[PDB]
DNA sequence: GCAGACACTA
């Protein structure tokens, strides 16, 4: 595999890799010659990040899945290979230094995973990380696109998202009300051995069901206004079926960047 | 730049380590086998634990110890997360060994290493027990928690008996071209008390220092065992000659009291041909002579004193 | 090759080293757990290392589960802790995953094991509706030599400080070690399972004598059939070594007292007892503990010199500021005096914990009210007394004068 | 007063004294007043030693009367220096005149500050009992392995990037060729498994490298050295380049290795020394990677 | 200058020939450093018998003026945690020599006041880095010291002077 | 080592 990309697109890479690296610290990333699969599975197996990069991502594409001789583990039959490995040391990696620009970037598998950066000038920087080849689990994303209708904006609830104080992390209450969307994070308060307030209750609400988290719903938004979308880049969708027992389903659409997630509420 | 005997002479394979000749057999049959459960290896320092380690490692692996060891000793490191990183980034790798060859991770000087460090390693080990070993290196196995002993196999070591600590010396006179003579050898033997590396580091003392290996040259050099002359001297029947034999030896020779004091203890609580209460109430003197030279009386007078308490109560009048 | 205790993990519930009780009785609190009215929040199961904690839920949550994967194991922090409950907090319907929190995070530290007081504390007092079924597995065992707690020993009682214990929404189920006769049915079915290579070699008819004294000398199965696998695995000649295993705090007391059946010489006994426990017999609240103790050796019933010597004895001791030799020489004394007047006896008395505690804790009473006293004084006019003289003047003439005016 | 000195702009002073702190803050700095200037020397450890010198032009005051071998010397420590000049050179266009002095033997190091009326005036007591004298870092220019120029950005931003890596042990790599393809770079290994970062051979950051054979006069090609250095010292020196115009790269057969940092300016040499032993036989792989 | 100290420093000696009473000790020493051996060699005696005076003598002898950058000094004065013994003493052992030929010696005086942890990684450097490192251990009382760098240690005993 | 009460088949 060689998938080089000279663009702007360093940014949204470095902020997908950070999400996928901030919900699981080993990350699963599965490569087909459809497009570009990367996902971290939870520990709690409640949460399911789906990110894909397509073809026109990057510039080549020479993927030679029959090629592949060491780590058979991960090749089965559409050919695809699959490996994972640790989200921090490649956060790290693909880092945009202060004061300087990186022009070329791609990533390479060898026979020890191949990535090098190169900067604007003649400079570059080779790394080595040691990957796994695991047994194609896409039974995940079989689930994600198996398959109601809410549209919203995305700044104003990154606005909140951010302002919010997820230090004391607590929970998001999606209220849809009658017919506006009233996002809410508050938590829920615990009694102690006599009406004691054991953990306070911070509480705060605004006006423009199901329960899921909070740190995973600000690293899927974060993903929008990284990079810099004047053509398409239509705001998030919100799918999720009756009753609170089943898992929700959001998409966010870019010409060029397939966003998934699945939260299990409840 | 001529290395110590200690280190020039460094086993490299099984079968040049001497001593337990079934530990050593079972070492070997492992390395063959290369079926390498956990282990814990105890014992007294400087018998040849680690070497052996190596060698087993050495023998099981080949060309394979450039990547398949991860060495974490004491002089190092050795945190709570800082560790569990390292062990756990070394476990999630896997390299072209055969079947019946699996990674070991070599751990000396386990004993004191921080508790959560354990549970962090027992973590390590439950995850990814397939993959990768681990042999543990100590002198006691009190200090391994229970939990990390229950996952792996314990081989106790024993002390190196007369036979094999004579027979490697003889093979390293051999290689050295010294000559030494038998009464030598013995004094050697007598002064080492089972130990390898003090027997080695003696006899090198004796070929630098004086030539030719004799027993005058070897005690002159080194003196003879703190405790030998302790169980010596407690055991005396007559005062005076108990007297005598502590200052002439310990006074002239140049030993602390409260060092004397300490292998007296150690002597006491090790004794065997004595009573119950003779024992403790030697105990109780030897402890508040131990509260008194700390406190800061240690003159010769008070180990006097010891000693006509310890014959007072031996004699009983 | 692959370990035997992991190659023979335990399919059925029958093959795991459960006793008939146990197994029933976290059947029942298991059950009573998944009714929708929950009696108890948490289920916690202490013990011994290796005495069959994890497999009894492993394969408990495999056959309950279908009924109305198999758990979700938290990998060993703070933070990453915190989002992993609340994670398991969302996890109720349409799945039934029991929450496992075997292996638990790091506690040494002061931080860290009382934020998990807090979030035990926050999970177990939450009136939220329905509840994700949550288990804890904690190894009773003391961390040897390298304070108030841990370091001493590490158990469940260390970790909990006596909230978590002393709760409504809790069973405390304390596991034993594995029994003889289990270990013995066990090891007997690793070997009718290994037949062809127990053919192979000469140990067919040397079998006997080993699995008893496997069975006999630990209370571990997964030390025992690692100690079996590394005798079979030998060609012979090899003496076995096994999981040697810890002394409870009354167990020593009892050894100190009693004696000891296997080592009917003391010495021996004493100096295996020291080099083994030196942390248990060298730390404080332990002369105290045989101080309270030596009464139960004949119900009270012996000679009153050999108590009184005793208790001389300990004095001595105690004046050496709990120096080794010092308690050496009380211990050494004291198994003597027993030795010597075990002549006659039989039905030995109870013991129990020495009441330092309480003593402590009524001094901090009479402290606080002493000073409550001070400041109401003060606030009514000038009075200072110091301290030493209210205990033997104002203790009880001031509160009677009070009274009566 | 023996030696006396002032300046009016003490933001280079203070720029010079920042590439000092990452180690050098704590204490034991021997500091030499000569003809050629002020220097400042710091050792920790005797793994790593640095001198940092001050030229007569920087000063505007240099007297130096003296009578004697002309060579004083005087130990001070730096937290102290720090932590009172912290407070001072503050805000910006301050014009903060600093006089040096110091009366040969027995007086406490003096700083005269003034600021807008405002003067300050501390005196820092010296350590002279046990000063061993000599010491110092050197090599032999005769056996020079081989010498290298490069820039002072292009090594900051190298070593801006290895730092948060982690690379607790590192390598540098010299090497030649024929078609004037030289390699220069500073590999390294850490639990995120290997990280290269190199240096190519544009003259831009390239200007000059050459490889010797050990009489500082036969260059060759073909020929590849290895250095073990320890992570600590490039991590303290990182800091020493952040602000540089060229720096100079010389080392020798023995393994110790000197670089030189131009910032007219001041010039900063740096001593260090290499590890007893190369990792097994490790420096095979980083060939065969190298060409690889 | 001279002439002004006291006389157990005015006398201290500068050379292996100046130390008296322990002839064997120095004849042995002398034997070690001329064969260009020196086998991780302890010091053990009551105090004023000379141990750190000898050391200081056979550094001179062997050394000469590369006392300056060789010769690592630890005593009680110094801090000696675990971290700070192992980082320093790492740092030191795992360095190459600069230009001389020669081992590099390091002396631990009163080595007796160290914690256990500190020993353990002492000896553990002791047998691991040893290439070209050397260690010296100076102490009065041997039950504060480990069994274990006793036996990679050669003992030498300073009897009281006659 | 102690006691008090229960397991389990001869
Ligand atoms: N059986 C043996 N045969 C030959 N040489 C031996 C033997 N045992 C020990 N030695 C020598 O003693 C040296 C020290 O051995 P080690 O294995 O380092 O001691 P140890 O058993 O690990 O105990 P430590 O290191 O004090 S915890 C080896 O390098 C050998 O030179
Ligand atoms: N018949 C058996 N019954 C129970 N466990 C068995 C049996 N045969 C093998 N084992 C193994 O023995 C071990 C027992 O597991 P547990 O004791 O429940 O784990 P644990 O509680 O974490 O042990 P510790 O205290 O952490 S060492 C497992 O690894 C089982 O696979
Ligand atoms: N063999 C000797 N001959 C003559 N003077 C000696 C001899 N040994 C020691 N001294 C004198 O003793 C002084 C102090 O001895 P040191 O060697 O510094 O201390 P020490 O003997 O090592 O004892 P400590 O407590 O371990 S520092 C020296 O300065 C000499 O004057
Ligand atoms: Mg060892
Ligand atoms: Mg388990
Ligand atoms: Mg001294």
């Amino acid at each position: 595999k060689a998938t080089i990309t000279e663009s702007g697109k360093q940014n949204i890479w470095f902020r997908a890799i950070y999400v996928l690296s901030t919900i699981q610290d080993d990350i699963k990333i599965t490569v087909t010659t459809n497009e570009l699969i990367a996902w971290s599975m939870n520990e709690t197996d409640t949460t399911l990040c789906q990110v894909r990069f397509q073809k026109s991502f990057f510039e080549e594409y020479e993927f030679k899945p029959h090629e592949i001789v060491f780590g058979e583990n991960g090749v089965q039959v559409h050919k695809l290979y699959s490996f994972r490995v640790n989200g921090r040391h490649l956060t790290t990696i693909s880092r945009k230094p202060d004061g300087d620009g990186i022009k070329s970037f791609t990533i390479a598998v060898n026979n020890r995973l191949i990535v090098v950066i190169e900067m604007d000038s003649l400079i570059v920087k080779e790394y080595c990380p040691q990957f796994q080849p695991t047994e194609r689990e896409l039974t995940s994303a079989l689930f994600n696109e198996e398959v109601n209708y809410i549209c919203c904006n995305s700044t104003l609830l990154k606005n909140f998202l951010d302002n919010c104080n997820v230090n004391v992390t607590d929970e998001v209450k999606l209220e849809i009300n009658v017919h506006r969307l009233s996002i809410t994070a508050f938590t829920k308060a615990v009694y102690g051995k006599n009406n004691d307030l054991l953990r306070n209750a911070l509480s705060m609400s605004n006006t423009i069901s199901i329960i899921f988290k909070l740190k995973d719903f600000k690293n899927f938004i974060t993903i929008g206004p990284s990079w810099k979308t004047t053509q398409d880049g239509n705001d998030n969708i919100s799918l999720w079926f009756c009753h609170p027992g089943d898992p929700i389903l959001m998409q966010m659409q870019k010409p060029g960047v397939k966003l998934e997630l699945v939260e299990v509420t409840d | 730049l001529q290395l110590p005997w200690v280190e020039k002479y460094r086993p490299q394979v099984l079968s040049d380590i001497v001593g337990n000749k079934e530990t050593i057999d079972r070492l070997q049959q492992i390395a063959k086998d290369g079926n390498m459960p956990h282990m814990i290896i105890s014992g007294m320092p400087g018998i040849g634990k680690t070497t052996s380690v190596h060698c087993l490692a050495h023998e099981l692996l080949g060309r394979s110890y450039a990547d398949g060891v991860l060495e974490l000793n004491a002089s190092d490191d050795r945190g709570i997360d800082v560790v569990r990183n390292q062990i756990k980034h070394f476990a999630q790798k896997k390299l072209h060994l055969p079947p019946g060859k699996h990674k070991i991770v070599i751990l000396d000087e386990a004993d004191s290493m921080t508790a959560g460090a354990q549970q962090a390693l027992r973590r390590t080990m439950e995850l990814y027990s397939n993959s990768t070993r681990f042999a543990f290196a100590c002198n006691q196995s009190n200090k391994i928690i229970e939990p990390l002993q229950s996952r792996c196999a314990i081989l106790r070591y024993s002390k190196l008996s007369d036979e094999d600590v004579l027979k490697r010396l003889l093979q390293i006179i051999k290689l050295e071209d010294v000559k030494y003579t038998n009464d030598g050898l013995e004094a050697i033997i007598f002064t080492a008390e089972g130990d390898m590396r003090q027997a080695i580091n003696n006899l090198q003392s004796t070929v630098a220092g004086h030539g030719l290996v004799n027993a005058d040259n070897v005690f002159k050099i080194v003196d003879s065992p703190h405790p030998l002359i302790v169980k010596k001297m407690l055991l005396a029947s007559n005062l005076e000659d108990s007297i005598q034999i502590l200052r002439t030896d310990l006074w002239k020779k140049g030993y602390s009291s409260i060092d004397i004091v300490t292998t007296s203890f150690r002597v006491t609580k090790n004794l065997a041909q004595v009573k119950e209460s003779v024992r403790l109430e030697m105990i109780k003197e030897i402890g508040l002579t131990h509260m008194r030279i700390l406190e800061g009386v240690g003159t010769y007078l008070q180990l006097a004193s010891m000693l006509a308490k310890i014959h007072k109560l031996n004699n009983k009048a | 090759g692959e370990q035997w205790y992991e190659k023979f993990k335990p399919n059925c519930l029958e093959q795991v080293a459960i006793h008939k009780r146990k197994l029933k009785d976290v059947q029942e609190a298991l059950d009573a757990m998944f009714l929708p009215n929950a009696k108890h929040r948490i289920l916690l199961l202490s013990g011994p290392s290796g005495c069959s904690k994890s497999t009894v839920i492993k394969e408990l949550s495999k056959i309950l589960v279908p009924k109305y994967h198999k758990v979700t194991e938290f990998r060993g922090q703070m933070e990453s802790f915190s989002e992993f409950l609340k994670g398991a907090r969302y996890l109720v319907m349409s799945n039934l995953s029991l929450i496992l929190i075997e292996d638990l995070p790091n506690v040494f530290h002061i931080d860290t094991r009382r934020r998990f007081q807090q979030l035990i504390l926050q999970w177990l007092y939450s009136s939220e509706p329905l509840l994700p079924p949550l288990v804890i597995c904690i190894t009773e065992c003391e961390i040897p030599e390298n304070k108030f707690g841990i370091d001493y020993t590490f158990s469940a009682e260390t970790i909990m400080n006596k909230e978590i214990l002393m709760h409504p929404r809790l069973k405390r189920i304390k596991f034993n070690p594995i029994n003889s006769t289990l270990l013995k049915k066990h090891l007997k079915f690793i070997c009718v399972q290994n037949m062809k290579m127990l053919k192979e070699k000469n140990k067919w008819n040397k079998r006997q004598e080993v699995i008893d004294y496997i069975a006999q000398e630990t209370g571990d199965i997964r030390s025992a059939i690692t100690t079996l696998q590394f005798w079979a695995t030998s060609s012979g000649s090899l003496p076995i070594s096994t999981r040697e295993s810890t002394i409870s705090y009354f167990h020593a007391i009892g050894k100190v007292i009693h004696g000891s059946h296997s080592t009917n010489n003391d010495n021996e006994m004493i100096n295996n007892l020291f080099e083994n426990s030196n942390n248990l017999l060298s730390k404080e609240d332990f002369k105290l503990g045989i101080l309270e103790n030596y009464n139960t050796f004949n119900k009270g019933e012996f000679s009153i010199s050999d108590a009184s010597s005793i208790v001389d004895c300990l004095s001595e001791c105690d004046n050496m500021n709990g120096l080794p030799e010092s308690n050496e020489y009380g211990l050494r004394e004291v198994r003597k005096t027993f030795r010597n007047i075990s002549k006659q006896g039989h039905n030995h008395g109870t013991v129990y914990f020495p009441r330092e505690w309480k003593v402590r804790k009524l001094q901090n009473s009479f402290k606080v009210q002493a000073e409550d006293w001070l400041n109401v004084s003060l606030y009514k006019y000038n009075a200072v007394h110091s301290f030493r003289n209210i205990t033997l003047e104002f203790g009880y003439y001031a509160p009677l004068i009070r009274k009566c005016q | 007063n023996k030696f006396s000195a002032s300046t009016v702009h003490l933001e280079h002073i203070t720029t010079a004294l920042s590439c000092l702190t990452p180690f050098g803050s704590k204490d034991d700095v021997l500091i030499f007043i000569d003809a050629d200037g002020l220097s400042f020397v710091r050792e920790n450890n005797h793994v790593i030693k640095i001198q940092l010198l001050l030229s007569r032009e920087l000063f505007m005051s240099y007297s130096y009367r003296n009578e004697t071998e002309d060579h004083m010397k005087l130990c001070v420590k730096i937290n102290h220096i720090l932590d009172s000049v912290s407070v001072m050179n503050r805000n910006s266009d301050d014009i903060v005149e600093c006089t040096l002095s110091y009366d040969g033997h027995g007086s406490p190091f003096v700083l005269i500050f003034e600021d807008s009326f405002i003067s300050e005036r501390v005196e820092y007591s010296t350590y002279l009992i046990k000063d061993f004298d000599t010491n110092g870092l050197e090599l032999d220019r005769e056996r020079i392995s081989f010498e290298a120029i490069i820039k002072g950005e292009a090594l900051h931003s190298a070593l801006k990037d290895l730092k948060e890596i982690g690379c607790k042990e590192c390598y540098v790599y010299a090497k030649t060729e024929a078609n004037d393809e030289n390699v220069f770079a500073l590999i390294s290994k850490s639990q995120l498994g290997f990280s290269k970062i190199k240096l190519p051979s544009n003259r831009s950051i390239l200007e000059k490298l050459q490889v010797f054979d050990g009489d500082s006069t036969t260059v060759i090609d073909g020929f590849a050295v290895i250095g073990f250095f320890d992570f600590t010292s490039f991590d303290k020196i990182r800091k020493s380049t952040k602000i540089a115009s060229k720096v100079l790269f010389r080392m020798d057969v023995h393994g110790v290795l000197s670089v030189n940092i131009l910032s007219p300016g001041i010039v900063i040499e740096v001593c260090m020394l290499e590890k007893e032993s190369i990792d097994e036989a490790a420096q095979t792989e980083i060939e065969l990677l190298m060409e690889t | 200058s001279k002439e002004n100290l006291p006389w157990v420093e005015k006398y201290r000696p500068e050379t292996l020939d100046e130390v008296y009473g322990q002839n064997e000790v120095i004849t042995t020493v002398r034997k070690f450093v001329d064969e260009g051996k020196l086998p991780h060699l302890l010091f053990y005696g009551p105090p004023g018998t000379g141990k750190t005076s000898t050391i200081v003598a056979l550094a001179r002898e062997i050394y000469g003026k590369n006392y300056s950058n060789m010769v690592l000094e630890l005593n009680a004065s110094d801090d000696r945690g675990i971290d700070v013994v192992r980082n320093q003493i790492k740092d030191f052992a795992s360095t190459r020599q600069i230009f001389s030929k020669g081992f590099k010696l390091i002396i631990l005086d009163e080595a007796d006041a160290m914690t256990n942890a500190a020993q353990n990684a002492l000896r553990r450097v002791i047998e691991r880095y040893t290439k070209n490192t050397r260690f010296c251990v100076l102490a009065n009382y041997a039950h504060k010291l480990t069994p274990a760098l006793l036996s990679r240690c050669t003992r030498f005993r300073f009897q009281p002077l006659p």
